């Protein structure tokens, strides 16, 4: 029962359209030939791509063309002119430099998703929303915005606000190898990503929505705040694949204490200390630096033993376990992805978008395009009102309070391009 | 850059290539399609595709469920305006319009 249909290519006719040979004009391509190939490459794998598209034999002029053929363009000078006026006929040099680059476009179309031409529209999302039983959601930092909590990365985000206290790279903070050496710099700004109590947005009811109606496979969240709980998502659809503030954990002796425990000492930016390392810890650390003369600490001692840290996850360090067990038993078994209020910079989870089945339809929810992948959809604007309005259009009720206000409430959509909305009121 | 740690995503290999190709290259005028095709193969990373199998990835298995912990396509898939290469996005629509 395969759906690739939409991504298998026609089967051209020959070699390539090359065999003095057409120095100016030379075998010209056109887009619906070069996405074929793409395609074809894709289908086919690399191997069968190589053998049809390419004459039984050959010279190394061929090597340039296939990148013409891909819908490339070989921007070196030197080189370029070279050909046009050509026409083995190529140096030992240049045809190096060219098999390099044929290597290059080949992985670069491998490693690219082909957008689904027949879901590039509002209405296709609202169609497929009705006929979706299993439904993979990705959620970031945008999605609690509207709840006050800035995002990271935004103008008004986290990572500005503490670039003004100066710091090279204000991301060092959440830095997993730092906090061994030096924990007073997360706990410096610990305070501000404390998680407030029982809110939660439309968006987050949204999502409460789809798993009611059984349409929810997993809820993978970036987020550390447990909002998604509080809105009804429950623990077996949900995955915290950053960690959470709900334990925190010696970075010594491994104890594992319930989070609400460290958080006044945060409140207060103190050091949170292990209760049963306090004893070598006062060794080394005789004086009480443990707040925001190192003589008597040891080569081997770090400023972080004895220290707790909360199971969010920083920088460097392993994501939960869930995380892993989740992710292999849902890729597959998935049918419809939707990004919300993520900019999708960090991996692993980022990787989810390359990881998914070709069939499987993408759709963009954020105040900015996502460049570095491929959408079939990107409704670009606020979550809320874009979640309102597809709810709407669904004759669907949002389980929040903010509904009834909401259901009524009317947005414009206007298309930018091909699979791209501007959403506003 | 631990495998399956939380990194912000956002060489070796290659001379050696260079040495691969100048070997089998040199001592011929006439390269082959046997010679040419291994040749641009062994460039090109362990990969699926959609006959193979309809479960194919959209990176084509390059990051599947089972490596994306060594994930490389983030890397092949990035070619910035500094990079030699030039790339043309296609997209096309089926549409009533
Ligand atoms: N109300 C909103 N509606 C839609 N999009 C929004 C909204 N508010 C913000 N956004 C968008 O969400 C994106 C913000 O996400 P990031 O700030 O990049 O953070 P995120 O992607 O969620 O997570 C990245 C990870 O980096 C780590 O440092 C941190 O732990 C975080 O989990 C931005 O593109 C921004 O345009
Ligand atoms: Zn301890």
């Amino acid at each position: 029962s395969m759906s690739n249909d939409v991504l298998k290519p026609e089967t051209p006719k020959g070699p390539i359209i090359i065999s003095s040979n057409g120095i100016f004009y030379g075998p010209s391509f056109t887009k619906r030939e070069s996405l074929n190939a793409r395609m074809f490459l894709k289908y086919y794998g690399a191997h069968k791509f190589l053998d049809t598209y390419l004459p039984e034999d050959l010279n190394s002029l061929y090597i340039y063309y296939l990148i013409k053929l891909l819908g490339f363009e070989v921007k070196d000078q030197a080189l370029i002119g070279t050909i046009n006026s050509i026409v083995d006929p190529l140096a030992k040099k240049q045809t190096v430099r060219l098999i390099k680059d044929l290597q290059r476009a080949i992985n670069k179309v491998l490693c690219t998703r082909l957008r689904l031409s027949n879901f590039f529209t509002i209405d296709h999302f609202i169609q497929k929303l009705h006929t979706a039983r299993k439904i993979l959601v990705l959620t970031g930092a945008g999605v609690s915005t509207s709840l006050g909590i800035p995002d990271f990365r935004s103008s008004e985000g986290f990572y500005s606000k503490i670039k003004h206290l100066g710091l090279d790279d204000p991301q060092d903070v959440f830095n997993y190898n730092i906090f061994m050496h030096d924990p007073s710099v997360f706990y410096n700004i610990a305070n501000m990503v404390l998680p407030p109590e029982k809110i939660y947005s439309p968006l987050h009811s949204f999502i409460k929505m789809l798993q009611m109606k059984g349409k929810l496979l997993r809820n993978y969240t970036q987020n550390i705040d447990n909002l998604e709980s509080y809105a009804g998502i429950s623990t077996d659809k949900l995955v915290q694949c950053h960690g959470s503030f709900a334990t925190a954990t010696c970075v010594t002796c491994h104890w594992n204490l319930p989070g609400e425990r460290i958080f006044n000492k945060i409140r207060n930016l103190e050091l949170p200390l292990c209760p049963y390392c306090y004893k070598k810890r006062r060794e080394y650390f005789p004086e009480g630096y443990n707040n925001k003369s190192m003589s008597e600490r040891p080569p081997y001692i770090l400023n972080s033993y004895g220290v707790l840290k909360p199971d969010i996850t920083f920088f460097g360090e392993a994501l939960p376990n869930k995380f892993h067990k989740s992710i292999r038993e849902d890729i597959l078994e998935c049918d419809l992805l939707i990004c919300i209020g993520t900019s999708l910079k960090v991996a692993p989870v980022s990787e989810i978008v390359n990881m998914v089945p070709s069939h499987v339809p993408q759709v963009l929810i954020n105040r900015d395009p996502v460049k570095h992948a491929e959408f079939d959809l990107s409704l670009l604007g606020y979550c809320d009102d874009i979640a309102a309005m597809v709810a709407q259009k669904c004759g669907w009720t949002i389980p929040h309070k903010k509904w009834n206000d909401l259901k009524n409430k009317n947005f414009k959509s206007q298309e930018k391009d091909k699979g791209v909305y501007v959403v506003t009121s | 850059t631990h495998p399956g740690k939380m990194e912000l995503v956002y060489r070796k290999s290659d001379r050696e290539l260079t040495k691969n190709i100048l070997w089998r290259i040199a001592d011929k005028t006439t390269y082959d399609k046997e010679t040419i095709t291994d040749l641009i193969e062994q460039g090109i990373p362990k990969h699926s595709y959609l006959s193979g199998n309809p479960l194919t990835s959209v990176t084509n298995d390059i990051c599947s469920v089972e490596n994306y912990e060594t994930s490389s396509a983030f890397f092949y898939q990035q070619v910035h305006k500094k990079d030699r290469l030039q790339y043309l996005p296609l997209y096309a629509v089926s549409t009533f319009e």
